[PDB]
């Protein structure tokens, strides 16, 4: 399963 | 043996040709499960190994959700890092990023892993601890700094320790009949005079998974890596691999050279000379 | 800041004239991402070529496989053509049946 993302 | 569920995160601005496309896949050691294309006619998380598709709805339905989101936020990121390095909003660029975990032998985690990158170099990493971050450039200490700030690294290293590891043994169970079987590789050596004094050896390793191997020449026993011609481990499209090695040797003295394989299939290694049969 | 592809054309099982097979055309090693491949039949552009998707490696390059259903006759030739922002023209690899 994925993991969330950030904004960088 | 090690086990490891990895996913990649490709997203390219095109400035004239809509908004960025976003491309995701994952894999579980070198078997790619999952696909998810912004382009697509219809864009969802769908399956690319028979193991995962047993799913249940919740589990597309909720990754189709996240990637759709990873894409919204790829295009703020790509937007950012123009500002970052202080370039035109005229030029096409990439955001690259992968993670997961790897676990020992024993199941338990070995390491976690999160790094990106930015037109093809490095931009940011998470360290092995988990806990703190290496930035690449000032730029990259930008992001380190709102990171910190947003406690990411602790996001990273519950999923890390908790999620990552916990799919990726369900995954390894459901797939077990290939996920966790060793292909060894067929092996041969080819021989094709170059002149009347030299001919090439070729040692083949075909069909073997996973895709690590190593190949060696020995020449009298000691290795041949400044001479040896080693092709990138190829991919042969019904989940192996292929990879061979070359060296040219003077015509009369092909016994002197042995060709060596290791692989994870291979109760030992394997020692092959050409057999001029 | 690009990098161009290596280009590998091959069998996915060793060649015997008159036995369906699939040619493979794995090129990988190039940045950007976009690229151009077609698998030529005695020089003409196969239509019905399938790729995998997009992924890529520990240093960031990107790879991808091309490959189409073939049977291998002694006479025709086969090859791939790429294209990418680093070549000034496309390159051609032809296919051999012992590479």
């Amino acid at each position: 399963v994925s993991f969330i993302e950030f904004v960088i | 043996g090690s086990h490891s569920m990895r996913y990649f995160y490709t997203a390219m601005s095109r400035p004239g040709r809509g908004e960025p496309r976003f491309i995701a896949v994952g894999y579980v050691d070198d078997t790619q499960f999952v696909r998810f294309d912004s382009d697509a006619a219809s864009p969802r998380t769908e399956p690319r190994a028979p193991w995962i598709e047993q799913e249940g709805p919740e589990y597309w339905d909720g990754e189709t959700r996240n990637m759709k989101a990873s894409a919204q936020t790829y295009r703020e990121n790509l937007r950012i890092a123009l500002r970052y390095y202080n370039q035109s909003e005229a030029g096409s660029h990439i955001i690259q990023r992968m993670y997961g975990c790897d676990l020992g032998p024993d199941g338990r985690l070995l390491r976690g892993h999160d790094q990106s990158a930015y037109d093809g170099k490095d931009y940011i990493a998470l360290n092995e601890d988990l806990s703190s971050w290496t930035a690449a450039d000032t730029a990259a200490q930008i992001t380190q700094r709102k990171w910190e700030a947003a406690r990411v690294a602790e996001q990273l290293r519950a999923y890390l320790e908790g999620l990552c590891v916990e799919w990726l043994r369900r995954y390894l169970e459901n797939g077990k009949e290939t996920l966790q079987r060793a292909d060894p590789p067929k092996t041969h050596v080819t021989h094709h005079p170059v002149s009347d004094h030299e001919a090439t050896l070729r040692c083949w390793a075909l069909g073997f998974y996973p895709a690590e191997i190593t190949l060696t020449w020995q020449r009298d026993g000691e290795d041949q890596t400044q001479d040896t011609e080693l092709v990138e481990t190829r991919p042969a499209g019904d989940r192996t691999f292929q990879k061979w090695a070359a060296v040219v040797v003077p015509s009369g003295e092909e016994q002197r050279y042995t060709c060596h394989v290791q692989h994870e299939g291979l109760p030992k290694p394997l020692t092959l000379r050409w057999e001029p049969s | 800041i690009q990098r161009t592809p290596k280009i590998q054309v091959y069998s996915r099982h060793p060649a015997e004239n008159g036995k369906s097979n699939f040619l493979n055309c794995y090129v990988s090693g190039f940045h950007p991402s976009d690229i151009e491949v077609d698998l030529l039949k005695n020089g003409e552009r196969i239509e019905k070529v399938e790729h995998s998707d997009l992924s890529f490696s520990k240093d960031w390059s990107f790879y991808l496989l091309y490959y189409t259903e073939f049977t291998p006759t002694e006479k025709d030739e086969y090859a791939c053509r790429v294209n990418h922002v680093t070549l000034s023209q496309p390159k051609i690899v032809k296919w051999d049946r012992d590479m």
